[PDB]
């Protein structure tokens, strides 16, 4: 299955020149970028892996698509999101993530159901890829 | 012969009827303080009523005074409790219509009481006689009673981080039919949906627990649905379950079902009243829920420029309340929406500070206090066709809500929701590539090109491609740019 | 693919945009039930919007349709759940407004809830961009619905029992300043009110709980003036005690508070919302409380003619959620007040069964099931003066309340309510007697009479004799008799 | 003091001539009239003593003025009061009571406080004639 | 209805036979707390008859031994089973004992099948206070349905009827002690009208009659019974014992 | 072992011929029928996917076994049921559901189980088909 988290993942996987625009527009607005990384694709795994400091001072885009390709190259098989933060008081936040990578086969999920009182269902989602092989060696 | 005796003899509070301008509740040099409550009027008097009588009778009414003098008054500091009328401006292009300002002390008001503060403001005067028609247009609620009220439970950050979705607009549908459906149907609807890429459904407004459908029914097979929806996709999902009841009890019951059985969101009714809305908002905080405010009943008073409550005022009320979402308008779909009065609806909402914007309808520079963010909802006759009209005019921090533009795809509910995220996600991007994404000769194409390699949006775009909702509108502003 | 083939192509369940008058919701046969909910529409459709096609939409968008064709409605009894626009009629002396009546099947509906009722009923078609203004003028509440709610707490039988007054009208107060007492001279007021001959005083709509006084301040206080002014004179006596608030908890706590002290009576605001309305009217019985509502913000929406919800309406919401007093005018005092529309309100609120009566605003035959008499209160602007009038026009069973009226008098409140109940006593001796009391020849003359023994009486005629409010009305009858 | 319960008590005492006419405007509603007296004034005493049975079937406003006068001759000193009941649906209940007779002189009332919880004070109404002396010999 | 006329000395004999409860009354009561729809709907069930059996023998059995039993009927095929209508509490079995071991083979026999199984968990009790405590408890482990005997009488029956509603609970009405006034056509109620009454006061089963088996049942009345409980109207059909429409 | 959901799974494997007696059957009523797949047995699974849309407006039973077997073509090893359902003021819901197509092994389930409160057992029942593989990918 494919992995919907992020923006853009209804599209075709972006190329370089798409991620470029992106990043483009995001430091226009003077957003600072960060590239992350986890092979634990749970909608609630909050904290993906920072791949280094976000960059604050970084002003042209070629050097978040340097470090992008670094993380590319770096990084084992999974994921890895590109995002765009707004330190503006009123945001002081995240304004876009998207997925720039993803692994050739990801199983997906099941839902684990556990029987609660009354008629009432404990659920838990399972991820293959976790539940098979640590952190590392998923994919 | 005593009360003869001390029978007060004034000009001011000997017995009988005086003007309210000549009563206190008029003063064109007044100097507003930034704690004053200010309330911006369109007034109407009766013919024949001087234009200034008729704003210190607003004044007067919603204040302290009544229609004839009353010593006691006189065991008050009175001076300091009168609300003063201190501005009456002709409205442009009208013959007998003024905008009045009036200033409120403070201490007139309860603290986090929204029916306190509308017991005031709203209460009594919309029904003097001498006033023909009557409109709160907008208010300056000073800061200092802002951080009183709680704001949203959670606010457009929170919510984001808790659905982890950054980037484009949020996505839903309200179920259809509106009413007649099992809850074993509404949760397949959900799930069908869900899966099919909306990050939200709901409940229609209408829902609430029904002969065809208990509303615990609903709750558990959405619930099934959403996990469903979930674990097929990697992502967040929810559905709104609405909460709306009769009494403050079942509500309560309501809520706390959906949190037990792990709902992200609730929804509530505007019919239910502000006292119920307060309470709720501040349970949603306690319990982790984001909480969506459907407007029911809203245009009954906010429709029609002469008379009733702009609704710029409700949303001021709803996020000084704390609701975490509130429908806002389309501009563009079945309900009424003039595009500068709905972008001042959004700016009023998302904020941090308010400027002076008269084409918007913004009538009073206000800061909110740091009170969170309130999300904007847009839906009623809209489908994907319309993207482009949109993101424009709706921007970024927005939920945009396709019912019969999603269940009414000839391909089935995941196909509707496809058709739905696909044109959005594919508006976004060429937004944030540069085009010029709203004029007529490059949104559609952005979408037709999108639709080349999408069967689903292909088809929506087909079937929807003609339909319009063109009237013209009744909530307009008085000022151009 | 599987969806092409599974398509549906019948002319009503294809995909997209039909007429509401083709998808079911206009039948000029519809033959209606006794359990259906009837309303009528005010409908003023936009230029060149069929009139039938506009209250097919309301129908529709009122029960369970959305603006295009959606399949799921055939997993429903769907023909059974529509609701149907029946019989659409030009509005008498007007262009292009009409009258549509539509029927609802009474399984829409959540029993006993207000709220449910309401989000039907008024949520979202006010908005409808194809209908230039609207406005709900009455609805036929069927037995078997209203059966489901509880009407009024104690009602006007009860009420007067608990009194132990039967024979007059009641007498009230609103206490004033509206704002700025202390809670100590607020039991002052009420204490001299009481004392000179009023049944009742109250607190004004926006005294709540603020800064220059506190509400358990004014609770004990008025409790010391009420069982001072009832031990003076031999009668139950009392004062409507608010408990509006910002939370149900807040206002639950306020009413406990009361019933701890042994009031007869608390009051709510309009404003507070249905939930918290049908809250407190389960409370009020279950509590042994008389329940007063104050309908703060209803002209808001009440107002004018071509918009909004007309009062009737109002009060058969509120006498089923169950208060026992409501606001419903004067004609003759400061608020609006067509007679002929008062005259209906007064008989929505009071009779066991309405018959159609055009020139009252009652276009609905309904019998009100058993549920309880509210009580109408008739206040704002009135006076002693006008005694004649407010009998003729208001009847037997309400409460007249006189707040400048007493508090204004130069001999002070004790003078001020006496010259009222004077005034009271001897126009009802009078009206009993045979006299042509509404005559503006006779009925001032009875009070002149009184007034010779009674020197608060002459006074307060001395000061008000000349004032009125003669204004033309706005919400205003469409036949004459 | 006055005891001003009754609808009329703000008024001179009623003569015969004025009672008969209220008593015929009550009749002519079809309201049944009854006759009760009581010598314990207290606000809250519903159930004054019964004067015979109400009148239903009476048409001529004399014959109440006859058990009314019959009342006045019989009963201790203390208060008399007619009453107008309207049995039909909607009502049953009272609509009409006032004062016909009061004596000469009422000391009224005191109020008893008792010091309650916090700053609540529980109140009880207490008659002068009552405390004083039992029922028929009260005034 | 029935307070004081069955026993005036005129009368010899009086049996109440119908009733017609108007639209407008019937709207005040919730009606039963799941229903057949939803019922099947909870139990993934649709296409047959559903399936079950009291345990036998009536009395005596431990609560271990009871779970055996369901777990083995359920195993063998039955949606079903259920306390006989007097197993409540007893010195040879206290209730929870019966309650945890039953759970134990309920889900057992759905993992062994893949379907949803369950077994009506008796609440009978002697008060108000002790029935809410089992009917908690057999929610709390998880049971989709309880029962309730007829016996406990019609407050009882409505309080638990509510709680069912509000506790997602299906509830299985044993009508112990109905044929002490139905059984004979000259005199006390028919069942019909106790069905009227008990789909009023909302509970979801209620044993109706078997025509063929051991218990009193005459075709053409019990197939009136039926009719009662299950239709959305009642049209006049004397030859059923169906008076008003 | 045997999946006995559905109504007839105490019988052999309907045929054919069998399936389109049962579709006549259902569609003389004026049934609505449609056709769902899955691969989760769980009890609790309640959605099946949907193949299509249900048939409301088809009359003849040959073209609901032409779907029927369309599914059977293009669905993955695992389930299909067969509904119907019946739109009538009260019923709104199904009224005949059976299994028309079953995997050549079904591994079953297995009971975990959970220490509760005292002697409670939190119990769930977990698929082996679900466990080890995601959807479309289990039998
Ligand atoms: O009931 C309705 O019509 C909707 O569910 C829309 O359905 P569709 O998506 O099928 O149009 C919404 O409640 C309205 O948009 C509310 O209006 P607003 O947002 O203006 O308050
Ligand atoms: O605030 C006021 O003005 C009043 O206290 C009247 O004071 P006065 O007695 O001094 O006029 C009442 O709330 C209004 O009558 C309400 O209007 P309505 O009854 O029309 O709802
Ligand atoms: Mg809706
Ligand atoms: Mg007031
Ligand atoms: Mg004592
Ligand atoms: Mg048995």
């Amino acid at each position: 299955m494919r992995l919907t988290q992020g923006c853009f993942s209804f599209l075709p996987d972006l190329t370089d020149q798409q991620i470029e625009k992106q990043v483009t527009y995001a430091m226009n607005r003077g957003w600072a970028m960060n590239v992350e990384w986890t092979d634990d694709p749970h909608p609630r795994n909050n904290y993906w892996e920072l791949w280094g400091l976000p960059l604050f001072d970084i002003k042209d885009p070629a050097t978040v698509m340097f470090e992008l390709n670094e993380a590319r190259k770096s990084c084992a098989a999974g994921y890895i999101r590109v995002n765009a933060f707004d330190a503006s008081y009123g945001t002081e936040s995240c304004v876009m993530s998207f997925i720039t990578n993803r692994p050739a086969n990801e199983p997906g999920f099941y839902l684990d159901r556990t029987e609660g009182v009354g008629r009432q269902v404990i659920y838990s989602i399972k991820s293959y890829s976790v539940q098979a092989n640590p952190e590392g060696s998923r994919y | 012969s005593v009360s003869e005796r001390t029978r007060i003899k004034s000009d001011r509070y000997e017995s009988g009827v005086i003007p309210y301008a000549k009563m206190g509740y008029w003063d064109a040099a007044y100097s507003v303080k930034d704690t004053d409550v200010l309330a911006l009027f369109r007034i109407t008097p009766q013919p024949g009523v001087d234009p200034v009588e008729a704003a210190a009778a607003v004044a007067g009414e919603s204040s302290t005074a009544t229609w004839t003098v009353v010593w006691t008054d006189l065991l008050t500091a009175c001076e300091r409790y009168r609300a003063k009328a201190y501005r009456v401006d002709p409205v442009p292009n009208s013959t007998d219509v003024y905008f009045a300002f009036i200033a409120y002390e403070c201490d007139l008001f309860e603290e986090a009481s929204l029916s306190n503060l509308t017991a005031s403001i709203i209460g009594n005067v919309f029904g003097f006689k001498a006033i023909s028609a009557l409109r709160l247009e907008d208010m300056r609620i000073p800061h200092s009673y802002l951080k009183t009220f709680q704001g949203p439970a959670t606010g457009i950050i929170v919510e984001r981080e808790r659905l982890n979705k950054y980037g484009t607009p949020l996505l839903g549908a309200t179920v259809k039919p509106k009413l007649g459906l099992s809850g074993k149907n509404y949760g397949r609807v959900v799930y069908e949906g869900l899966k099919g890429g909306l990050d939200f459904l709901k409940d229609d407004e209408n829902i609430n627990s029904q002969p065809f459908m208990r509303w615990r029914e609903r709750f558990l097979n959405c619930l099934e649905g959403i996990n469903r929806a979930a674990a097929a996709t990697g992502e967040v999902k929810g559905s709104y379950l609405n909460i709306t009841a009769a009494t403050m009890e079942e509500v309560y019951k309501r809520a706390e079902y959906a949190k037990a059985i792990g709902s992200v969101v609730v929804m509530i009714d505007l019919v239910m009243g502000y006292t119920a809305i307060q309470s709720i908002a501040y349970w949603a905080r306690e319990n982790d829920m984001l909480l969506h405010l459907h407007r029911a009943g809203n245009s009954t008073y906010a429709r029609q420029k002469n008379h009733g409550i702009n609704f710029r005022v409700i949303c001021k009320w709803m996020r000084m309340s704390g609701v975490d979402h509130i429908h806002a308008g389309t501009v563009v779909g079945k309900l009424e929406g003039d595009p500068l009065m709905i972008k001042g609806f959004y700016d009023v909402l998302r904020l941090t500070e308010l400027e002076v914007n008269l084409p918007f309808g913004i009538f009073f520079e206000m800061d909110w206090a740091s009170l969170r963010r309130c999300m904007p909802v847009a839906s009623g006759g809209i489908h994907c066709g319309q993207m482009h009209q949109l993101i424009h005019y709706l921007g970024d921090d927005v939920v945009l809500q396709f019912g019969g533009g999603t269940i009414g795809h000839p391909d089935g509910i995941q196909a509707g929701a496809t058709a739905n995220r696909v044109a959005l996600e594919a508006m976004v991007l060429a937004r944030n590539e540069g085009a010029d994404y709203f004029n007529n000769q490059v949104g559609p194409q952005i979408l037709r090109d999108a639709a080349k390699t999408c069967g689903p949006l292909q088809t929506a775009l087909d079937l929807w491609k003609d339909i319009s909702f063109n009237y013209t509108s009744t909530d307009t502003a008085d000022f151009a740019e």
